């Protein structure tokens, strides 16, 4: 049997954490960067997440009505003397353990999407003398490094870097920043034209040759395109193979161009779709002859008429978002609305259920579209 | 009298998951 | 007179059908071999059929109806349509003395002028419509009586001994003569419907199964004159919905999962409505929205449907106008475009279960191999007020059971049986096994 | 703020030992669960002095007075818990569906260290019985 001992006061510093097989594998890895790390945005408001090197989990506490005692083996300083009163259902004791902790809850971990902390990130418009716009801000604490950014962000390292490259995040004069849409894509176009002007291998582009090919003509005083900017553009519109060279993608850039067209032409006034397809169609900046598809014209506009819409300007609360959405367009296409609500599910489960719960599903023969009340 | 005993609970209630604040930990 | 009213009903049914995505499709003018198919303009999976009356659409011969059959198809592109076949209805006269059939012909030539469309050598008699056929039968029946009475072994009337192939349902007569079967694939052409022997795998209908929960008095049966519907649960293609009447259910129910086996996922979305009429309107609107071509129940013919109909009537709604369902001559609830599959009927006819096993529960245990949620009916009303979550778990459990009972056992069986028997799903479900047999033998002959 | 979990000691000890076989972790730690509240005396010091040598109910370890309140008996899946001289609870040794990690949170330096991994527990879901 086992002798059970108890301390007069338990230490509440000890806590129980649920360990998934994946989390166990992660725990049992000698070199997983910083192994496992507890991360949080603030001290008194924001939630707390547990991050590995490539994944992010949300913590959930769950209390129970039972008594759970965490006990450990110890070698008793004094020989335990006791008269044996009952032998039934009992073997002779051979060890002594003592309860050092009493837990009343468990910590469940759920797989979740990592997000970036864009609290102290400025906007770059290509403006000269940016340092003054940096130092004269409310937060005297300036985001110096990317490590500092990751440390104060609810995400894993790889997710954080991937999203940082996905949003076209960059750094000027040692300060992290976000490029405006116009400047970012203009930079893209200039990069493309310059790369084709020097007959650069688009499948294997590097930083040095591209940088030299871009700012060779324009004077340095009006040349903001440094190697870091180039690296940002490449990390946004291309994929590296050996990780060291870059290879450009194609559908993402053309669709993004359709978005640029959108911010320019259908922000002020709307116009019937067949007409808009014609005018949109007359726009061909890229040398490469782009193809149209109905899937490409989805998620950046709303309706026999079409109008530009920015996702950032919509309310963040689901019910209100759907309310204003029902105010904006009486009849919706399925594929038009899927990308517009995918990112903001408060339930976080499934896609269709969210749509039917918050709207009126009214399919049709061509496609299973959506309707308003 | 005065022997150590265990107050038995009639049922077992299980709470719903909750968000964790930094203050809840420390 | 009654013609034009049947034409009105026909036109209303046409409107219902078109509202639900079944517009009449008419194929291109003709012009080779059925073997080199696809060279003909048009393809659809046949899911239903009904008798109907159709307009013409030098002499127009004034206004008169055309007998025909509506066939309902699902296309290869996720869409649907309906198409119509016309055919002269017919029946036969037999004579006991062949040599003077011609005199009989002349007699009847004269005698049946007011109803008859044509005749041809048995004597085959064809007609413009079912009503005229029925008038002919009414004219001929007394003769046949006297005739059947007569012991015989010289006048013309007395030479008609009997009629043959006389009680064949018109839709059946057409399904047989044209060799068309539900569950099979056809290309619709001006030459007619062409079976695609290359396609055997079924298409995927939209399937809805539903169960309602209502109040009732203690120790008595539900009465639709005074009791109200408190919830309706249903499933559509594996996705659950539950609608609530908050005049009775004392709180809003939230979304939840009930999945008793991995085979049976049940994610339910909730619609908390303020009162009975709102619940009904949400129900009807959802039905119009999703367009089921099967609706399944358990004892819906005796409970669910008449209750829904009666509450519908009470709130000044016209259910026929709303979703195209109405009671037939047997008191059962039917539509044109959507089959009503009451699983209890299949249970009673084909399941091999004991009266002790005719409950939803025992069928669930027997056929799906698990133990569903159980609740004393007397407790259902008080808990509506007192424990609404448990009631709603029961309701959706009901809908899951009903859905997978239909999908795993009933659907393949009934539809495959339909692939050889010249009937729509409803009738093949409901006819006696003996009548089914009759139909099989008629096919074989 | 943020801080890493130190699992080096746990890893060295884990690699040099088995995956858990019985209820004892390779590190000499276990998890006890009781459906109820553990009722203990209000004055530990007093009973530690009135405690007689025959009873041996109290002892001193590193300046702390520990009480020996019971015995645990494993005969397989079946388990029996003796409390005091007069109480018996019936329970089971169960394998955790989800293994629980025991971690020590050092508030002083805001550092977290992995203590051990529980794969089993001794649980008692039944009403305490007579001796």
């Amino acid at each position: 049997s086992i002798n059970l001992h108890s301390a007069p006061e338990y230490d509440p510093s000890y806590k129980l954490i649920q360990l998934t097989p994946e989390l166990l594998d992660i725990i049992q890895d000698p070199v997983q960067n910083h192994q496992l790390r507890f991360k949080s945005l603030d001290k008194d408001k924001s939630e707390v997440v547990l991050c590995s090197h490539d994944k992010t989990w949300v913590l959930k506490q769950r209390k129970h009505s039972n008594t759970v005692l965490l006990m450990r083996e110890f070698v008793p300083e004094q020989p335990i003397t006791f008269d044996e009163t009952l032998l039934f259902g009992l073997s002779k004791p051979y060890m002594d353990v003592v309860g050092f902790a009493k837990t009343e809850s468990e910590f469940e971990t759920r797989e979740t999407h990592g997000e970036l902390n864009l609290n102290s990130v400025p906007i770059y418009n290509g403006e000269l003398d940016f340092s003054d716009k940096i130092m004269k801000r409310s937060s005297t604490k300036v985001i110096g490094t990317l490590e500092e950014l990751l440390e104060n962000s609810p995400c894993s390292a790889l997710e954080g870097i991937s999203k940082w490259h996905k949003i076209g995040g960059s750094v000027k004069d040692g300060v992290l920043c976000i490029l405006s849409q116009d400047f970012l894509f203009k930079a893209l176009h200039v990069l493309l034209m310059s790369a084709m002007a020097e007959s650069l291998d688009l499948q294997h582009l590097n930083v040095e040759d591209t940088h030299h090919a871009v700012g060779k003509d324009i004077e340095d005083e009006f040349n903001p395109y440094t190697r870091e900017i180039i690296e940002t553009v490449l990390n946004k519109f291309a994929v590296q193979e050996q990780e060291n060279t870059w290879r450009l993608r194609i559908p993402f850039i053309a669709q993004w161009y359709g978005i640029q067209a959108l911010r320019k032409y259908v922000s002020g006034i709307s116009m019937p779709i067949d007409e808009f397809l014609i005018k949109w169609k007359s726009l061909f900046p890229p040398f490469f002859p782009c193809d149209i598809d109905i899937d490409m014209l989805r998620g950046y506009h709303f309706k026999k008429t079409v109008q530009y819409i920015a996702k950032s300007t919509l309310p963040m609360d689901p019910k209100e978002r759907f309310k204003v959405l029902f105010r904006l367009q009486s009849q919706w296409d399925l594929e038009d609305i899927k990308p517009l609500i995918e990112e903001l599910n408060s339930r976080g489960m499934k896609i269709d259920s969210f749509i039917m719960k918050y709207a009126r599903r009214k399919r049709l023969g061509k496609k299973t579209v959506v309707t308003s009340r | 009298t005065v022997k150590i005993w265990v107050k038995y609970n009639e049922g077992f209630s299980n709470a719903v998951r909750k968000n964790v604040t930094w203050n809840n930990l420390w | 007179a009654l013609s034009a009213q049947q034409l009105l009903n026909a036109s209303k049914i046409d409107d219902i059908d078109s509202m639900m995505g079944f517009e009449r499709y008419v194929p291109p003018q003709y012009n080779f071999d059925a073997k080199d198919i696809d060279q003909i303009p048009g393809v659809g999976w046949l899911t239903n059929m009904h008798a109907t009356l159709v307009s013409q659409e030098e002499r127009v011969t004034t206004n008169q109806g055309i007998s025909g059959v509506d066939f309902y198809f699902l296309d290869e592109e996720g869409g649907s349509f309906k198409s119509t076949v016309v055919y002269d209805p017919y029946f036969f006269i037999a004579c006991n003395d062949e040599s003077r059939v011609n005199d009989v012909e002349e007699l009847v030539k004269k005698y049946l002028e007011s109803c008859l469309k044509s005749l041809q050598i048995l004597i085959k008699l064809s007609f413009v419509n079912s009503n005229q056929l029925f008038e002919a039968r009414k004219l001929l029946r007394p003769i046949l009586q006297d005739n059947a009475n007569n012991n015989v072994q010289v006048d013309a009337k007395h030479l008609i001994e009997d009629i043959r192939e006389y009680d064949v349902p018109y839709h059946v007569r057409v399904s047989i003569d044209k060799d068309i079967r539900v569950g099979k694939w056809y290309k619709v052409t001006q030459q007619g419907f062409i079976e695609d022997t290359r396609k055997i795998a079924f298409a995927d209908p939209v399937v809805m199964a539903f169960a309602i929960a209502t109040t009732k008095p203690p120790l008595k049966f539900p009465d639709s004159a005074v009791d109200q519907i408190m919830m309706i649960s249903y499933m559509i293609d594996g996705e659950g919905f539950l609608i609530t009447n908050r005049e009775i259910i004392s709180e809003d129910i939230e979304d939840f999962e009930y999945t008793p086996k991995p085979e049976y996922p049940g994610f339910f979305t909730i619609f908390n409505e303020n009162d009975e009429v709102a619940l009904l309107q949400r129900f009807f609107e959802h039905i119009r929205d999703v367009r089921p071509t099967v609706i399944s129940t358990f004892n819906g013919d005796f409970f669910d449907w008449p209750f829904i109909h009666n509450r519908s009537k009470i709130h000044g709604l016209d259910m026929f106008d709303e979703i195209g369902f109405a009671p037939d001559a047997e008191g059962e609830y039917k539509s044109s475009y959507c089959s009503h599959m009451d699983c209890f009927r299949w249970v009673k006819r084909d399941s091999y279960l004991p009266q002790g096993s005719q409950g939803l529960k025992a069928v669930t245990q027997s056929k799906l191999g698990y133990n569903p949620i159980e609740l004393d009916p007397e407790l259902m009303t008080p808990y509506a007020f007192e424990k609404p979550q448990h009631l709603s778990e029961y309701s959706v459990s009901d809908a899951v059971a009903t859905y997978y009972l239909y999908m795993k056992y009933v659907h393949p069986f009934i539809f495959s049986l339909c692939t050889i028997i010249p009937l729509n799903p409803d009738e093949t479900l409901r006819k006696g096994t003996g009548t089914l047999c009759e139909m099989l033998l008629m096919v074989q002959a | 703020p943020s801080v890493d979990i130190d699992a080096s000691q746990w890893q060295k000890l884990t690699q040099s030992r088995e995956k858990q076989t019985t209820v004892i972790t390779p590190l000499g730690m276990m998890m006890l669960e009781i459906q109820g509240e553990l009722e203990l005396p209000k004055d530990f010091a007093s009973l530690a002095r009135r405690d007689s040598p025959n009873e041996g109910r109290f002892s001193e370890q590193d300046g702390e007075t520990l009480i020996r309140f019971g015995s645990l008996q494993i005969d397989g899946e079946r388990a029996t818990l003796f409390v005091g001289k007069k109480q018996r609870l019936l329970g089971k040794v169960t394998k955790l569906d989800v293994p629980m990690g025991i971690m020590h949170f050092n508030s002083k330096d805001n550092k977290v260290e992995l203590v051990d991994v529980m794969k089993y527990k001794v649980i008692f879901k039944d009403r305490p019985l007579p001796i």
